[PDB]
């Protein structure tokens, strides 16, 4: 076999009209090109699959032919071989031609790498449920590059195909195979996933991100009770609890969260260690709480709850006889702020009347100290200059403390009221 | 002779705390991770922690803790596997395999099941 011979016989096979499926003996020269050398393998990978479609009667040693020119030593073999996979996937060839795109995403050859990832994008607009397929057997059962090249496709990938191949179905698809492999995943993983189920149109309803919260629940294990000695306990809750942040709404809830943190993470706040230089552990828990504490509905136990984030606020806020950690109590004034609208009577009540009594009395206290530090601050910011990181941290200050000067007047009517709104300081426009 | 529990899933070694906490670590040398697999019945085998002197054990919801005591839920049916791995499912709940998940953790006996990366351990020597 050499270039002389393929190029006649392609001619034979083109210049065939209609005439083409007799004459099966001049393909096969073409199929036995495969075992020529550079020249003849070149050719080969061009000629396959053009003619593919009228042989079915040597569709396996075509696919074949194919395979072996994909694993081919010379890259620029497996370039020509890859671009025209797509070819062979007519039917029951497909499934096939998934598994063999998917095993080729473990190239570092960047010109290989975007040839393979166009191919599974041509096969996912022919056959979208047989692609995935292809895809999510190797992430459940694969090599572990395997299930990382496929699951950075899909994170990366399904925002290109058009709207027309992503129907419900292939949606509802996706949803049943991620739920198999959430069961093991690590913490990175749950993150892409999480993007890649949040982007999917169905799921962006209201009943759709209520499912998605339920999702980062079970990953979250909340039954399992918090230990908090673990550093990884810690940093495995936050991760996964940041994930259902952006799902919640006015009628997405986060009560299974928020009393989570309450019960079982608020009473432990001190023990909290953390292995990792210049990050609070603390204050983000507190931080994660404040932006959760927006979407809470009707809880379990309200009344403990709420009285384990009051005590724990009365830590930061003192009685007048010290340094005041106004990033601490954004978070847990606000947090109360939000919570108390459910039970005014923690205050309002006459039992509540000593409770109420040493309350106004703190946040009287904490309002002479901080209103000393917010024209302080703003003494010294009388655009440029503004985005310094010396700067800017006077910026992000005088937002915390506007937003506790803010809840502080709307907790010291004399029926304390629950109405100002404000915007935490962590949070852009 | 003491063995270490090396998991075909991430590779780790099954690891047993002395305040009952069951895991798995990477690190080859950690004290914990020394267990003594105690003979029972024919097919049924126990796994002590060394340093934590607690027994390996799976409750009513699959999941994993050491006690300090023999119980009922400490006994595993021990079934040689391909290769030199072997699977450890529970006596009492006769469907829930021991299992490490990918993230260090273990894995919830109500989510194991045969063929799986994470019920295979190799015993390895020292």
């Amino acid at each position: 076999p050499t270039v002389e011979e393929l190029y006649r016989n392609y001619g034979i096979l083109a210049d065939a009209t209609e005439q083409v499926g007799q004459h099966k003996d001049a393909y096969q020269v073409i199929l036995d090109g495969v075992k020529g050398g550079t020249k003849e393998k070149r050719l080969a990978a061009q000629f396959i699959p053009k003619f593919f479609k009228h042989f079915p009667e040597l569709a396996d040693s075509a696919i074949n032919a194919q395979l072996d020119l994909c694993e081919d030593e010379d890259v620029s073999i497996r370039r020509q071989a890859i671009k025209e996979l797509p070819q062979f996937a007519t039917g029951e060839n497909l499934p096939r031609v998934a598994d063999i795109l998917t095993q080729l995403l473990q190239t570092d050859d960047s010109a290989e790498f975007n040839l393979v990832n166009n191919a599974l994008l041509s096969i996912f607009k022919m056959d979208a449920k047989g692609t995935l397929g292809g895809l999510f057997s190797q992430i459940l059962q694969g090599e572990d590059i395997v299930r990382e090249r496929a699951i950075k496709f899909l994170s990366t990938k399904l925002k290109t195909l058009p709207d027309e191949v992503l129907t419900k179905e292939v949606e509802e698809l996706i949803l049943t195979e991620s739920k198999k492999v959430l069961e093991d995943v690590t913490g990175e993983e749950f993150v892409l996933f999480m993007k890649i189920l949040s982007g999917l149109k169905s799921l962006q309803t209201v009943s759709g991100r209520q499912q998605l919260v339920e999702l980062v629940a079970e990953q979250a294990d909340l039954e399992q009770t918090f230990n908090p000695s673990d550093p990884d306990c810690v940093d495995r809750l936050l991760q996964c609890t940041r994930q259902a942040v952006p799902l919640f709404s006015k009628n997405v809830h986060s009560t299974r969260f928020v009393t989570y943190f309450c019960e079982q993470v608020l009473p432990n706040l001190g023990t909290l260690t953390t292995p990792v230089e210049g990050l609070d552990i603390q204050l983000e828990v507190l931080k994660l709480l404040a932006e959760m504490s927006s979407f809470c509905g009707d809880m379990e136990k309200l009344e403990t709850n709420l009285r384990k984030l009051f005590d724990k606020l009365l830590e930061y806020m003192p009685l007048p006889p010290p340094k005041l950690q106004f990033s601490y109590v954004e978070c847990l004034l606000y947090s109360f702020h939000q919570l108390g609208r459910k039970l005014p009577d923690f205050l309002t009540a006459k039992l509540n009347a000593e409770k109420l009594k040493d309350f106004k009395i703190r946040l009287q206290y904490f309002a002479r100290g901080l209103q000393v530090y917010i024209r302080q601050l703003r003494l010294a910011l009388q655009g440029e200059a503004l985005k310094t990181e010396e700067n800017k941290i006077k910026v992000v200050a005088l937002k915390i403390t506007n937003n506790i000067n803010v809840l502080i007047k709307d907790l010291f009517h004399i029926p304390p009221s629950y109405k100002s709104t404000v915007t935490l300081s962590w949070k852009p426009v | 002779d003491p063995k270490r529990l090396y998991c075909k899933n991430g590779g780790f070694f099954l690891r047993i705390h002395p305040d009952g906490r069951v895991d798995g670590v990477r690190e080859k040398s950690d004290p914990h991770i020394k267990l003594q697999l105690q003979a029972e019945e024919r097919g049924v085998v126990s796994i002590k922690g060394v340093s934590a002197n607690r027994y390996l054990a799976m409750k009513e919801d699959g999941r994993l803790l050491a006690s300090k005591s023999v119980t009922d839920e400490c006994f595993f049916f021990e079934r040689l596997e391909s290769n030199n791995y072997n699977t450890y499912r529970s006596r009492k709940y006769t469907s829930w395999y021991v299992a490490l998940k990918r993230t260090g953790q273990y894995k919830l006996g109500s989510k194991t099941g045969p063929g799986q990366k994470a019920i295979l351990f190799l015993p390895m020597s020292a």
